[PDB]
RNA sequence: AAGCGUGCGUAGGCGGCUUAUUAAGUCGGAUGUGAAAUCCCCGAGCUUAACUUGGGAAUUGCAUUCGAUACUGGUGAGCUAG
RNA sequence: CAUCUGGCCUAAUACUGACGCUGAGGUACGAAAGCAUGGGGAGCAAACAGGAUUAGAUACCCUGGUAGUCCAUGCCGUAAACGAUGUCUACUAGCCGUUGGGGCCGGCUUUAGUGGCGCAGCUAACGCGAUAAGUAGACCGCCUGGGGAGUACGGUCGCAAGACUAAAACUCAAAUGAAUUGACGG
């Protein structure tokens, strides 16, 4: 279960005599075969917040059916003001994607994909959108299952 | 006034599927019935029944669910009265790489995109269903 | 199916507070009162009540939730008359989710209820002894029927889908199974073995509880 | 940042249902055309490479002609949910 | 209160047979203030005058007070003219009020309005939620960082006050929305 720390920010809160500082971290975990999850942590120091985030990320994991090591079809997804588009590529390309997206793609076992973010590039909302896009992508088996056909009769 | 009557059928169906209705009933016409039969063959709905009253006919579709989700996930009008589509034969659109159908009107009737690439034709693109 | 129509489960609530999502199991409104469907109650109560024995066979216990003040004094009895856990004072937010939190309270309570009546706690003041007694008694108020658990349950059995939401939500969070007597004024939303019935009556609640304890008795 | 203060209306755009016909949009085939160079692909000369060069592919545009009629348009005949 | 007059709702029965929707230009109407001619003028009251308060007080407060507010006949064409939400059509859980009708046995149901809650969905959030900001279709209007500037010049309109149409050089790296934790409030 390989772990990928995506973002680490320092946030402040006003009190009567000055500022109280703290840290948030956003991390991704996955194995490399179709299971990935993401989480967030908060703490007064950076390693403590990272630990908290990783523990919150080891739940909220999902499973995703994928054609070899690329997507089954093109995916549109969004969370809040962030939009992500993903396309299956053919072997020999890498993950052509930017930052927050890769960690969700690389940690689930995707090796060839064309990906592009529109809208806001907030890392947390981008990771949320990509997660939602992989969670609701379907394979050629569930489609024929729910339609009363076989995998051959459809394509 | 209502001016697209096929988009109205697709909207009635889309709304019923997310209100979890069992059947949906609309006014009927030859093109609506043809499209619903293409939906039935592909396995997206269960049953299609038309019934005439004295002069006007009403059409009743019976929907499908699976794992507590509706079977029609996406249904989209493509060629509206404000912009008609008319693809050729190399340019027929493939919906979700082939895990969905595209309803096409050609001079041999209404069919799906994969069924018209075989015949070597293709006219107006009615809708995408995935 | 006649004992179903016998205990008082015929009537539901009044025809203004009905969660609209429970109409597939509604019959009519007599004197402005909706009635459950016995065909949908007695033929589903048994489909749910098979699972209690089919689980106790492997011997994994099930928690029992009732606190609505009209079925707490029946849940006190009919739940420890079958050798299982119980909770009948309040849902005590975050027990099935922060179990590692309430565990220390349960340990301190077992130590204060095990070393105060069998360990000869002497050489102390009477006022302090009475204070510690009242403290462990209030600690037993909402932890006593769930003392010898040490593990997370395998399924819950509720008496009001409405009044026990902090429990059903926690169950769905932790992925456990849940069975409840959802009435007409209650949403059948996430209780996974749903049984209709008049949750507000002493008789119907007690008859369902007796059937549950008997189902778990064939162990 | 962005619904005219509100109507009514001209050009325009878009328009219910059934049927017969037409074949303009739409779709298919065939024929002529789309200079060479350039871009791309095999491979040949330069010691290699730039570079030069053989053959292809492409130039999916245009026009002419023969067909197909589901949809949109035209024409005739019907209907009553607007 | 009389006279003249427009629309809406509601029930049957009959009739016509797509006669429709939207609309660039164009026209009609359009609060208050203001203008023109002729009247009227109780109360109120821009301007103005005096009395206070004040460091000062061209203000707030007090005593007065003319335009104006009213009528007749015309002009102006603008407002936070706001639901800050174009018009038209269809569809999608429920519960509680209220106005005008129809039906039925105080209550039920239906139809056109007008309010409060609220599932799904939607939204940056706040919120909206059959009177949508949900799901869709038809046509129109408008937006493209802040200032300069809704201004200059040219034109049209107006008695004028002005309205409408509508830039640029130059300058800056922000300006803005919604929510959060403090602090502060005559
Ligand atoms: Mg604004
Ligand atoms: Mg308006
Ligand atoms: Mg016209
Ligand atoms: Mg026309
Ligand atoms: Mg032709
Ligand atoms: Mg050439
Ligand atoms: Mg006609
Ligand atoms: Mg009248
Ligand atoms: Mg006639
Ligand atoms: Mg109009
Ligand atoms: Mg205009
Ligand atoms: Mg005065
Ligand atoms: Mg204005
Ligand atoms: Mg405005
Ligand atoms: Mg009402
Ligand atoms: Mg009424
Ligand atoms: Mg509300
Ligand atoms: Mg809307
Ligand atoms: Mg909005
Ligand atoms: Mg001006
Ligand atoms: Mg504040």
């Amino acid at each position: 279960l390989v772990e990928k720390l995506v973002a680490v920010d320092r946030v402040a809160k006003v009190v009567k005599g000055g500022r109280i500082f703290s840290f948030t971290a956003l991390t991704v975990v996955g194995d490399g075969n179709g299971r990935v999850g993401f989480g967030r942590g908060k703490a007064r120091e950076v390693p403590a917040a990272i630990s908290k985030a990783l523990e919150a990320a080891r739940r909220n994991m999902i499973t995703v059916d994928l054609a070899g090591t690329t997507l089954q079809h093109p995916v549109n997804a969004r969370h809040g003001a962030s939009r992500v588009y993903m396309q299956p590529a053919s072997e020999g390309t890498g993950v052509i994607a930017g930052g927050a997206m890769r960690a969700v793609l690389e940690a689930a076992g995707v090796h060839n994909v064309l990906a592009k973010c529109y809208g806001s590039t907030n890392a947390a909302n981008v990771v949320n959108a990509t997660f939602k896009g992989l969670r609701d992508m379907t394979s050629p088996e569930k489609v024929a299952a729910k339609r009363g056909k076989s995998v051959e009769e459809i394509q | 006034s209502m001016q697209d009557t096929v988009a109205d059928m697709l909207t009635r169906v889309r709304n019923a599927q997310m209100a979890k209705k069992q059947t949906v009933s609309m006014p009927s016409s030859k093109l609506k019935v043809a499209i619903a039969n293409v939906l039935q063959q592909e396995g997206y709905i269960s049953n299609v029944e038309v019934a005439q009253e004295e002069t006007k006919s009403t059409l009743t579709i019976t929907l499908k669910y699976f794992e507590g989700k509706p079977v029609i996930e996406m249904v989209k009008r493509v060629s509206r009265p404000g912009l008609r589509q008319y693809r050729g034969k190399d340019k027929l659109p493939s919906v979700k790489q082939g895990l969905g159908i595209a309803i096409v009107s050609t001079s041999k009737g209404i069919m799906t995109d994969r069924a018209a690439r075989a015949a070597g034709i293709g006219g107006e693109v009615i809708a995408f269903v995935s | 199916m006649r004992d179903l129509l016998q205990a008082g489960a015929h009537f539901g609530h009044q025809t203004r507070f009905w969660n609209p999502k429970m109409r597939q199991y509604i019959f009519g409104a007599r004197n402005k009162i909706h009635i459950i469907n016995l065909e949908h109650t007695v033929p589903a109560l048994n489909d749910a009540l098979n699972f209690a024995n089919q689980l106790a066979s492997k011997k994994n216990k099930v928690l029992f939730v009732g606190t609505k003040r009209a079925a707490s004094n029946i849940i006190r009895e009919q739940a420890q008359r079958a050798g299982q856990p119980y909770v009948d004072h309040r849902w005590l937010g975050g027990m099935l989710t922060n179990w590692k939190t309430l565990r220390q309270s349960i340990n301190r309570l077992k130590d204060l209820q095990t070393q105060s009546q069998d360990g000869t706690f002497a050489k102390l003041t009477k006022r302090e002894a009475l204070e510690r007694t009242r403290e462990m008694e209030k600690l037993e108020r909402s932890l006593g029927g769930v003392k010898n658990m040490g593990g997370l349950p395998d399924a819950l059995f509720v008496i009001d889908v409405d009044h026990e939401a902090i429990a059903i939500k926690e169950a769905k969070n932790l992925g456990i199974p849940v069975i409840g007597i959802v009435d007409t004024n209650s949403n059948p939303d996430n209780v996974d073995y749903v049984i209709p019935g008049n949750d507000d009556a002493i008789r119907a609640v007690t008859l369902y509880a007796s059937a549950m304890a008997d189902a778990i008795l064939a162990g």
